């Protein structure tokens, strides 16, 4: 945790539906964008911090 | 018409416990109709919750919040009030006062005014 991993994410086609959909991922938190818009608005990086 | 609507109340609480809030409104308007408040759930579409007549006579809430929040009004200072038990999970949103510029209520769909936004958070 205190060493985080970033990723970057960008020039491709962001699946947030493939995420969307897995049971383990209990834990779904989103704040600013509505879970269901996420592949309608179009941001130039994603940041994963893992 | 111009009318203004000031919003006080919200913030953190435990679940099952008690809050504040209060609308109070200024300006001028067509008449003397109804006052209610919205919900919006984070995620979710804007949903009503209540609606007062301004004289206090006939009063309407929600079949999911019935017997658990009401609405009252004051006698001296024109700010309506409301009161809430029992919270759970769910009843962490964003709350507005909105007036309706009608005598007599048939719908929610038409919403004159809104005001500010009032976050409220219920969790342990």
């Amino acid at each position: 945790v205190y060493a985080w991993n970033r990723k970057r994410i960008s020039n491709c086609v962001a699946d947030y539906s493939v995420l969307y959909n897995l049971a383990p991922f209990f834990t779904f938190k989103c704040y600013g964008v509505s879970p269901t818009k996420l592949n309608d608005l179009c941001f130039t990086n994603v940041y994963a911090d893992s | 018409s111009a009318v203004q609507l000031q919003a006080s109340g919200g913030g953190f609480v435990q679940p099952g416990g008690s809050l504040r809030l209060s609308c109070a409104a200024s300006g001028w308007a067509e008449t003397f109709g109804h006052m209610g408040w919205f919900r919006q759930a984070p995620g979710k579409e804007r949903e009503f919750v209540s609606a007062i007549d301004w004289w206090d006579t006939v009063h309407y809430y929600a079949d999911s919040v019935k017997g658990r929040f009401t609405i009252s009004r004051d006698n001296s200072k024109n700010t309506v009030y409301l009161q809430m038990n029992s919270l759970r999970a769910e009843d962490t949103a964003t709350y507005y006062c909105a007036y309706w510029d009608m005598d007599y209520l048939q719908n929610s769909i038409p919403v004159d005014y809104w005001g500010q936004g009032t976050q409220v958070t219920v969790s342990s």
